[PDB]
């Protein structure tokens, strides 16, 4: 029958590995770098774009950064394709549960029932898990400034600052170097970028290769402001920092 | 199951219920509490059909349990409420609804404040400073609008209800054999043993 | 639930030394309209049962296809269809039994009373009634609808008990029938004149008579009968 | 509107002794004011010295009777051909009328037969299978009838001694099976003079150690 | 029926009268109304026959399948629930229950649990449940004392059903009796209302109303 | 890969004879039948000496009249323990009597070939289920993961087993008394065991007409271990 | 070789393997005989037990009051087939008031060991049957295969060493066929027909088993001290 | 539905996916459980490869099923939740139809249970997770400790150790902890379950958890200063 042409994509490794986790997390390995850094005042994140093309139309484009809801936003790193599904999944339960509770989504609860979705996939079903690495950067008035990462394991963590995709061993390094507790946004920013630069495996950090955004508290009293940085906009944060 | 207070003043919720279970023509019980507390800092009363009642405040008290150890985290009275009212809202065109009137008395710990929601089996929720539910309304409704300050105390409180529960007793035809009372409050749910 | 709309009234039989006797009008009737005259309602099944339907036509329809069909699924890989293991009318009976039952218990009924008239293979009498309800009774004389009420009686005269059918031949048997036929044909307002009869015998077989007439009727004393009480023209 | 259910009359009685158990029906059968039947059995041995009787609705009662001759086969496959004792058979008779509960069988089900220390025994059933083990038991169109002389006659109720100022009862002692059957013929004579849905014949299923015996009598046909 | 169940110093006293009617038709005077699920566990019938009969002896059934897991007798509570939580599933269905599950433990004490066919389930010390209930609360309440000897218990618990035995039309035929206590369920005779009502009237002085 | 229900070519599904495998693993699980009564013993077993051992669960009541024990993938018992006890109380529930020994066994044997491509593979795990009913008296049955089933006079399953059989085949006559058989299962037990037999590493339990299934106390065997030593030194 | 992974796959030679390997465990079950007259069919078999402690391995099987077989092979799968055959000798009894025909009871049996043989994840019966009964037309007795294949028979004989047997009763066909309304005679044939088939042990009082359905004799099972009598 | 039966016997009798399960809880940080004359304490492994970690917010390695009942594990972490999650269900479901919080060792075989249910059901593979469960019975004062594994097989133990080098660390227990006389106190406890981890861990600063459950729903967790104190008490006392 057709137990012939079955990979067996939920089984274990004599060494007690998930094959198709580790084979997807070598997937996402070659993925476009992405940074998340929390800072006391607000989050950065920041991601680069896969080798992009002169011709590709770079304002009306979204690869790396998506919005969950107005408190948590995701940084990509691996299938496009594969994020999307699970980022509209992650929109939909947001809402289910604000039209439960009458109130927003905790960061973690979000990010754990994605994590489940992904855990399901490496346990039952006979499917491929998903090939995608998030950083997820929210708010809540429980927790205040959240950062967490989830892999197709579905395991996940909080971190302070934290990169997914490639060159993470070296960005990893750069980022416990310079990073301290009482740091600031317009700091992080800084730190985030600088990251790139160093670990990018192109000539140079351009604007056209990157995408970026803030979660701040720099709205008008006590609410939180998300911040998908414009082509423009990051052409100026690259000069203002002295990039380019 | 028949009567069933609650009135919001400055620091706590107090939730007055009646203590008779009756069928047919015998009085079967004269102690029971129509209450479950479903957290440390929210209590909800309940009335209606025979069953429904307990198994439906159980069935809440469960979920709310359930929630409080995963997340290490109380819900607010106002999340609480929405949760039970969106349960009644499935119920009401269900097979077979749960016929079960509530009052939700919680105080909320980040904001410092007593709180008091009005649901009934439609799944009608309402924000109140005092309420009931079934026929008591009819009298203590008009009562609480004359006595009723909005800077009250617990104390204060406590001989507004009293006032009620003498009309009740006074101008109700059934015997509801009095009410257990019951205090939300900063330091949690505490029972007045001697009303 | 049902409501039957074309409509057989009454089937009649009853027992005799040898075999047995089994008849029924040939009218399907719509209400109080005489609609149908050409309907037989006695359905032979193989050389040694006649099944007799009262009651709504569709669904004794519907039994004639079973039948018919059980006739051809009981030749399957059967040597023996047409001897030892050919159909007993009382397999064809607890079939229908069993149909009768299962239906009234799913609150669609056959709208039908059925008389399985037959010769078991050991030369035995089988005669036996089941209705919409799957109530089933045997007896030496059986009639469904009106002939209960007017058949039966005048059919025990002559087997009213086990000990009658032995004495009882078939000529005797057979007067009984048609006389029975004549006093539904006065009394019933659903009876047809026409009417067909089936004789199961353990010697000479089946033998299926079609186009029988009622006759030797009396009517000449209507004549006579004048008005209501009074009146003497 | 179609109703499923129909009254085919009829009526049965079961009576317990030391050694034996006796349980009779009339062989009538009918729909409303009509004779379908006049020897139509409805009391039938139904293996490992169990009789039993459905009377009410016949389709109910021989669906059930049906089910339960085929729930004594299976209980043989199943248990290695162990003998159905008579409190097992009435264990598992409740349970196929309790099965249809919200639809039930229209029946007053009476079994007889001997226990597991060779007395006599009768059990019986309501519609939905509650059920009670007795000395005594009439079921059917002519119950409130025969019942209550039964309670008189086997169980000696309101029967005080002669002379002991109704102080004493009548002691209660087994009936022989001759004596049984004189109060099971004039039960169902009795029954037969006063109810329509009586008569024709009786049957007699009498339960020893030895097996299953049959008697017939004839009864009033009109 | 008139069942009552009542708690006091000595434990738990049980009492049932034994009637079973189908409209007026008086159909048995001997049927068990108590059954006995376990050494420590009792429970009460009222209402429809089999509906109770099978449903209890299920929870038997149940009960059994506890202490098999769990290696230890089932709680009062739990059995009762069981129950409650079986006939809730049932709801609307048309069941008629009225039963009263009543016995000892170590953690509870002893326990009385009233359980009725819509759900309704209340612990408490005294419950009288069935058609002739009214009559026996009169008696019962007029008399109880949480102070009653053993001896006095029983002839209370005795005295109540007969009570409703005698008023109430479909109750009678006669009493049985139970008494809980630390150690289980001990029985304490079938008592037939035809000499009881004699023997109370003659020793009692009461029963004025009826002629002597 | 290869199917779950496949035959070998000698005529054996593949599955079921590597469950056997798994069985001989496991610890050692011994039962002899007398017309007193019917004793079940087993090894414990304890992978390490912080384990609390009287945790360990390898003999288990059925109902009051059945006893089971395991050897093997013991985790694999658990549900066809459950179905064996549903299987004896929903009886008692429809016939008002204790179900048969036989019965049970078979019943639980029922759910053995249940498996393929229903469970994804056979138990692998063996019990000997031990009894009493009225009709066939004190039985003693070992029922495999093949959805066979024997009955023994005496039988021994798991690592030690067909060493222990043989002395089984020995020692075992009809005249044995429930004395002689506890003391027998504690002396084979005693021999096949790897570590050194007691109280706490092996168990005892018995099932008899009068007082039913019973799983002995830690003191109770310790007497019988001691009275065993004394006998076999006496001579 | 690559061809018996699944019932699902033929051979090159146009063979399914795993039917044969089906085939193989009858070969390997102990052996049992049939045989029968024009009034009476009988059962033989030899039952096999572990070791001496252990029980003899039940191999006759009662499926209705004029029906019953024995079993060569897997004994789950026998269970799981009698009591197929159980239901269908029933459904006749209840729906048409009708024993079952032996040789009905033989195509049903066929056509559910068929569809095992055709579909992915199933498995062939690992059994072979020897159907005996009494009908309309006389004694019958019938040998199943787990391929399908069912054959009527006068006499016959499955499991190890079963050629034995099979020839005995070939050259004993004009003789136990005449053996009517005599049953322990045609027993007696049966018990010599099964000795043929022995090596090493012989017939003992709790190792034979013997059945007999015919005429006026209900399908009954003899075992124990009621077989001392034939040995 | 995906039907393939996963976890097979092989030729030696084998569960291949079970065992190598077991090696993937080999895999994970080290996980103790010691269990006192009046407590039960909870001992955990965090490895120090990660830092910039948000610890106020990362999943910690013990969680409560109930009030009275917590559950620690080692090997995969997302498979984890799965049980926990199942677990509190459960407890709560209890809770609603007996009436009365569930015992330590009732919620150990129902966990142990859905373990060993993804060894024999189609399309599943085994959790790659062996948990210890630990907590106090209601209405009882005496220390419960019991452990898990993928195949399904439960037990209760005085003390034990499972994840990564854990074999070191039951070696270490097996002779420091005594039957007869059990840690008396929380803080005898504590020290005894520390000192295990220190047998293996690294540096005693953010890589070692404890958690302390005591009788009557009395659980908490310890702060890095407070489990530092007995980590520098230890360390003096060994240069001897
Ligand atoms: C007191 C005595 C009165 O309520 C008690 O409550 C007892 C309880 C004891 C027996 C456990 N209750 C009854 O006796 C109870 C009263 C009752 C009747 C019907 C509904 C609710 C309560 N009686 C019964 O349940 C009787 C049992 C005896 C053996 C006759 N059963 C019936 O009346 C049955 C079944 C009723 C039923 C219930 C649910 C669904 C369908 C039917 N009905 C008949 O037997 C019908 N009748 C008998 C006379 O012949 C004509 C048909």
């Amino acid at each position: 029958g057709s137990r012939r042409y079955d990979s067996r994509t939920t089984i274990f490794s004599p060494e007690g590995r998930l094959y198709q986790v580790e084979y997807a997390l070598e997937s996402i390995s070659h993925a476009g770098t992405a940074i998340g850094i929390m800072a006391s005042d607000g989050i950065v994140l920041a991601a680069e774009r896969k080798v992009t093309s002169t011709l590709l139309e770079q304002d009306t484009s979204t690869e790396k950064l998506y919005k969950l809801n107005d408190k948590i936003a995701v940084a990509v790193a691996g299938l496009t394709a594969d994020a999307e599904i699970l980022i509209n999944t992650a929109r939909i339960h947001a809402q289910n549960y604000l039209k439960t509770y009458n109130e927003d989504i905790p960061v973690e609860i979000l990010v754990r029932r994605l994590s489940d979705i992904k855990q399901g996939y490496t346990q039952h079903g006979g499917l491929r898990p998903f090939g995608v690495s998030f950083i997820y950067a929210g708010y809540d008035d429980r927790y205040g400034y959240q950062l967490y990462t989830s892999n197709p394991s579905g395991n996940y963590t909080g971190w302070k600052a934290i990169s997914v995709g490639a060159n993470t061993s070296a960005a990893q390094t750069l980022l416990q170097m310079d990073y301290k507790d009482d740091m600031k946004v317009d700091d992080a920013i800084e730190l985030a970028l600088k990251t790139l630069s160093k670990t990018t495996d192109s000539s140079a950090l351009t604007y056209d290769r990157l995408e970026f955004a803030t979660i701040r508290k720099g709205a008008n009293d006590g609410e939180v402001y998300q911040k998908i940085f414009k082509p423009q906009e990051i052409k100026d944060i690259l000069v203002k920092t002295g990039i380019t | 199951m028949d009567i069933i207070l609650g009135i919001r003043v400055q620091d706590s919720v107090i939730l007055a219920s009646s203590k008779a279970v009756t069928r047919g023509i015998s009085v079967l019980k004269d102690s029971d509490d129509k209450t479950r507390q479903l957290s440390p800092h929210t209590l909800m009363s309940f009335a209606g059909e025979a069953g429904d009642t307990v198994q439906f405040a159980e069935y809440i008290q469960a979920n709310i349990q359930l929630y409080s150890i995963r997340e290490d985290y109380e819900l607010s009275p106002q999340a609480v409420s929405s949760f039970v009212r969106q349960e009644l809202a499935k119920s009401i065109r269900s097979r077979r609804p749960y016929q079960v009137n509530v009052l939700i008395g919680g105080y909320d710990k980040k904001k410092n404040k007593p709180e008091l929601y009005q649901i009934d089996y439609l799944g009608t929720k309402v924000e109140l400073p005092y309420g009931a539910h079934g026929y008591s309304g009819f009298y203590t409704f008009s009562l609480l609008d004359h006595h009723y300050r909005p800077d009250m105390t617990t104390e204060e409180g406590l001989d507004l209800l009293k006032l009620c529960v003498q009309e009740l007793e006074k101008r109700m035809p059934m015997d509801f054999k009095g009410v257990i009372v019951k205090i939300v409050d900063k330091d949690g749910i505490r029972q007045v043993d001697d009303f | 639930t049902q409501q039957p709309i074309v409509t057989g009234t009454s089937v009649i039989s009853m027992k005799y030394d040898n075999g047995v006797i089994i008849a029924a009008d040939n009218l399907g009737s719509y209400g109080s309209l005489l609609r149908f005259n050409g309907v037989e309602r006695l359905i032979p099944v193989g050389d040694n049962t006649v099944v007799g339907i009262s009651g709504d036509i569709s669904d004794m329809q519907h039994i004639e296809r079973l039948l018919k069909d059980l006739v051809t699924e009981n030749a399957y890989d059967n040597p023996l269809a047409d001897a030892e293991e050919a159909l007993e009318p009382s397999y064809i009976f607890e079939y229908l039994a069993t149909v009768m039952y299962q239906r009234r218990s799913k609150m669609n009924p056959l709208w039908n009373a059925i008389i399985v008239a037959g010769v078991q293979s050991n030369g035995d009498q089988f005669l036996r009634y089941v209705n919409l309800l799957g109530v089933t009774y045997s007896s030496p004389t059986l009639a469904t609808g009106f002939g209960a009420h007017m058949a039966n009686p005048l059919l025990r005269k002559v087997v009213d008990r086990e000990s009658d059918i032995p004495k009882t031949t078939v000529q005797v048997a057979e007067e009984a029938i048609v006389n029975a036929m004549r006093v539904l044909y006065y009394r019933d307002a659903r009876s047809s004149r026409n009417f067909s009869l089936a004789i199961i015998d353990k010697n000479t077989g089946l033998t299926f008579k079609k186009n029988l007439q009622v006759e030797n009727m009396k009517w000449d004393f209507a004549k006579d009968i004048k008005g209501y009480g009074t009146q003497k023209i | 509107q179609f109703n499923p259910y129909g009254d085919n009359g009829g009526t049965i009685l079961g009576i317990a002794g030391e050694d034996f158990a006796v349980l009779a029906g009339d062989t009538r059968n009918i729909t409303d004011y009509s004779i379908n039947s006049r020897y139509e059995p409805k009391v039938f041995d139904c293996g490992d010295n169990i009789v039993m009787s459905a009377n009410g609705f016949a389709a109910d009662g021989d669906a059930l009777v049906k089910r339960f001759k085929n729930s004594v086969k299976w209980y043989h496959f199943d248990h290695n051909d162990k003998k159905l004792s008579i409190n097992s058979a009435a264990r598992n008779i409740q349970h196929l009328l309790y099965g249809k509960r919200f639809f039930p069988y229209y029946v007053h089900t009476i079994i007889a037969g001997l226990d597991e220390d060779g007395k006599g025994a009768v059990y019986s059933f309501d519609p939905v299978g509650s059920y009670e083990r007795e000395q005594c038991r009439a079921g059917g169109a002519a119950a409130s009838l025969i019942m209550p002389f039964l309670d008189n006659q086997v169980n000696f109720k309101n029967q005080y001694e002669p002379g002991t100022n109704g102080k004493v009862k009548k002691p209660l002692k087994y009936l022989s099976v001759e004596e049984v059957i004189k109060l099971v013929r004039d039960s169902f004579t009795s029954a037969t003079e006063r109810h329509i849905q009586v008569g024709d014949g009786l049957e007699i299923l009498i339960v020893t150690k030895d097996g299953v015996r049959k008697e017939f009598y004839e009864l009033k046909r009109d | 029926t008139t069942t009552l169940a009542f708690r006091f110093q000595g434990g738990i006293i049980v009492a049932v009268d034994s009637r079973a009617t189908a409209g007026n038709w008086v159909a048995s005077q001997t049927v068990k109304k108590v059954i006995e699920i376990n050494p420590f566990l009792l429970g009460t019938m009222a209402g429809g026959a089999v509906d109770c009969q099978f449903w209890e002896t299920w929870l038997g059934s149940q009960c059994r399948l506890h202490e098999l897991r769990e290696k230890e007798r089932i709680s009062v509570a739990a059995a009762s629930k069981i129950l409650s939580n079986l006939v809730y599933q049932y709801k609307g269905a048309g069941l008629s229950m009225g039963t009263m599950i009543c016995g000892y433990t170590r953690k509870e004490g002893p326990t009385i649990y009233y359980v009725d066919s819509d759900g309704t389930r209340l612990k408490g010390d005294i419950f009288c449940v069935g058609s002739g209930q009214t009559f026996a609360y009169g008696v019962l309440d007029s008399n109880y004392k949480w102070d009653l000897s053993v001896e006095d218990a029983l002839y209370l618990g005795k005295r109540s059903i007969l009570a409703a035995a005698h008023r109430d039309a479909y109750s009678g035929g006669s009493v049985n009796l139970y008494h809980v206590t630390e150690d289980g369920w001990i029985y304490h005779g079938n008592h037939d209302v035809g000499e009881l009502f004699w023997k109370v009237k003659e020793e009692e002085g009461s029963f004025n109303n009826v002629i002597g | 890969d290869r199917g779950v229900s496949t035959f070998s070519p000698e005529g054996r599904l593949f599955q079921v004879e590597y469950s056997l495998e798994a069985i001989k693993l496991g610890s050692t699980a011994i039962g002899i039948a007398t017309k007193e009564g019917v004793v079940l013993g087993v090894e414990k077993r304890a992978t390490s000496p912080l384990l609390e051992s009287d945790s360990i669960e390898k003999i288990v009541e059925i109902d009051r009249h059945i006893g089971c024990a395991m050897s093997g993938l013991t985790a694999d018992a658990r549900s066809m323990i459950e179905h064996a006890r549903t299987a004896a109380v929903t009886h008692n529930l429809y016939y008002d009597e204790d179900i048969n020994v036989e019965s049970l066994t078979q019943s639980v044997c029922d759910l053995a070939l249940r498996f393929g491509e229903l469970m994804s593979r056979p138990f692998g795990v063996a019990l000997l289920i031990a009894g009493h009913d009225a009709d066939d008296g004190y039985q003693l049955f070992h029922a495999e993961p093949s959805g066979t089933f024997y009955r023994y006079n005496a039988k021994a399953i798991g690592s030690g087993s067909e060493g222990a059989q043989a002395e089984l085949l020995n020692e075992w006559h009809s005249s044995l008394t429930l004395k002689e058989a506890e003391l027998l299962v504690l002396k084979i037990l005693k021999q096949v065991m790897e570590e050194k037999l007691d109280e706490n590493n092996a168990q005892l339990s018995c099932i008899t007409k009068q007082d039913g299934f019973k799983i002995y106390d830690n003191e109770k065997t310790a007497e019988l271990i001691k009275e065993l030593k004394e006998k076999e030194a006496a001579e | 070789n690559n061809y018996d992974g699944d019932t699902v796959t033929f051979s090159p030679t146009g063979r399914l393997f795993q039917v044969e390997y089906a085939l193989e465990a009858i070969k390997q079950g102990s052996v049992t005989v049939g045989l029968r007259s024009n009034t009476h069919a009988v059962l033989v078999a030899l039952k096999r037990n572990a070791d001496e402690l252990s029980s003899y391995q039940k191999k006759i099987i009662k499926c209705d009051e004029h029906m019953g077989l024995s079993l060569a092979g897997l004994a789950p799968d026998a269970r799981v087939l009698s009591n197929y055959l159980r239901q269908q000798c029933n459904y006749s009894s209840l729906v048409f008031n009708r024993k079952l025909a032996v040789e009905r009871a033989g195509h049903l049996l066929c056509d559910k060991a068929q569809k095992n043989t055709q579909s992915y994840g199933g498995r062939p019966y690992g059994v072979g049957l020897l159907i005996i009964g009494y009908d309309k037309s006389g004694a019958h007795l019938l040998e199943f295969q787990p391929s399908g294949n069912v054959t009527e028979l006068y006499g016959t004989a499955i499991g190890a060493r079963s050629q034995g047997a099979k020839t005995y009763l070939e050259r004993t066909l004009d003789t136990f066929i005449k053996i009517d309304g005599n049953p322990d005679e045609l027993i007696k044939a049966g018990v010599e027909a099964i000795s043929q088939s022995l090596r090493d042990e012989s017939l003992t009082v709790d190792n034979l088993s013997i059945a007999i359905v015919g005429k006026d004799t209900p399908f009954t099972i003899y075992d124990g001290e009621a077989v001392a009598k034939y040995i | 539905g995906y039907d393939r039966a996963l976890s097979i016997f092989s030729p030696d009798g084998h569960i291949f996916q079970v065992e190598y399960a077991l090696e993937a809880v080999k895999r994970g940080t080290c996980a103790v459980g010691v269990k006192g004359k009046n407590c039960v304490v909870l001992g955990c492994e965090r490895r120090s490869t990660l830092k910039l970690q948000d610890t106020r917010i990362t999943p910690s390695k013990v969680s409560k099923i109930d009030s009275h009942v917590v559950l620690s594990f080692s090997g995969l972490n997302a498979d984890s939740r799965i049980l926990i999650e199942k677990a509190r269900v459960e407890a709560q479901s209890h809770r609603l139809t007996l009436e009365d919080p569930v015992t330590v060792e009732y919620l150990t075989r129902y966990v142990a249970g859905v373990q060993q249910r993804y060894t024999q059901s189609g399309g599943v593979r085994p959790f790659g997770v062996s948990t210890l469960i630990a907590g106090f019975d209601p209405r009882d004062d005496e220390p419960k400790l019991y452990q898990t594994e993928p195949s399904g097989i439960y037990s209760s133990w005085s003390a034990q150790t499972i994840g990564r080098n854990s074999k070191t660390v039951r070696e270490f227990l097996e002779k420091n902890y005594d039957r007869k006389e059990p840690p008396a106190t929380v803080e005898e406890c504590v020290k005894l379950t520390v000192r295990s981890l220190l047998e293996v861990v690294q540096t005693g600063a953010k890589n070692i958890e404890i958690t302390v459950v005591k009788p009557d729903s009395d659980i908490v967790a310890l702060s890095s200063e407070e489990i530092n104190q007995y980590v520098t008490q230890i360390e003096q006392e060994k240069q001897e």
